[PDB]
């Protein structure tokens, strides 16, 4: 469509972030995702400001230690879902430092949203909504929990970001 | 009683940890060329 916006996603192994993906651009939730081997991409085309606007979605496993691939990876991105485990505090400890990387490999006004994902495992919650969001507003981050299952909340975290990627 | 294939054993070990990283760089550098000059290569589904 007549723009392309390259949006990146970023995180710990396992959070959900092949899954996000998965059921952002298949509505399906196939199933069990099997952990990335390097790097692909899937597309959506949305529409902002009654404006057409293909999404492109890059996908790899969650690397930390700087590879050939990972320049090429971070370079032309417009938005980066920032994803954490709300059942594992480990995931979400490491925010911080995902978000290094990701502020010095990509341009200033990339748009940056931190993804809580799996809220449906509530009864597993080891992490609060609320520390959360005050450290994705601290970090002037937009901020989700959302479920790659469900689909809850999957389709809103693309959509939030395109917005403030603009018209 | 035979013990020492646990030196043995760690020897194996650290091959194919060894045979597991090649791998893991050759992937990165062909990514990183497919990446340049086909991209489209790596969208899913087709
Ligand atoms: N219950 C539940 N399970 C999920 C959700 N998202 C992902 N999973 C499962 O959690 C595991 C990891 O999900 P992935 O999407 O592979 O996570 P990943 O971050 O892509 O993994 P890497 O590619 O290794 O970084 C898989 O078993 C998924 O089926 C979710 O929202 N809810
Ligand atoms: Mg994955």
């Amino acid at each position: 469509y007549s723009y392309i916006f390259k949006y990146i996603i970023i995180g710990d192994m396992g959070v959900g972030k092949s899954c996000l993906l998965h059921q952002f651009t298949e509505k399906k939730f196939m199933a069990d995702c099997p952990h990335t081997i390097g790097v692909e991409f899937g597309t959506r085309i949305i529409e902002v400001s009654g404006q057409k606007i293909k999404l492109q979605i890059w996908d790899t496993a969650g690397l930390e230690r700087f590879r050939a691939v990972t320049r090429s990876y971070y370079r032309g991105a417009a938005g980066a879902l920032m994803v954490y485990d709300i059942t594992r505090r480990s995931t979400y400890n490491h925010l911080s430092s995902w978000l290094t990387d990701a502020r010095n490999l990509t341009n200033p006004n990339t748009v940056i949203i931190l993804i809580g994902n799996k809220a449906d495992l509530e009864a597993q919650r080891d992490v609060t909504y609320e520390e959360a969001k005050q450290f994705a507003e601290e970090n002037g981050l937009l901020f989700l929990e959302a479920s790659a299952k469900t689909g809850e909340n999957v389709e809103d975290a693309f959509l939030e970001a395109a917005k403030k990627i603009y018209q | 009683e035979l013990i020492q294939l646990v030196l043995k054993q760690k020897e194996t070990i650290s091959k194919k940890e060894f045979q597991v990283r090649e791998l893991e760089d050759y992937i990165d550098n062909l990514l990183v060329r497919v990446m340049e000059e086909t991209p489209n290569i790596l969208r899913i589904p087709t």
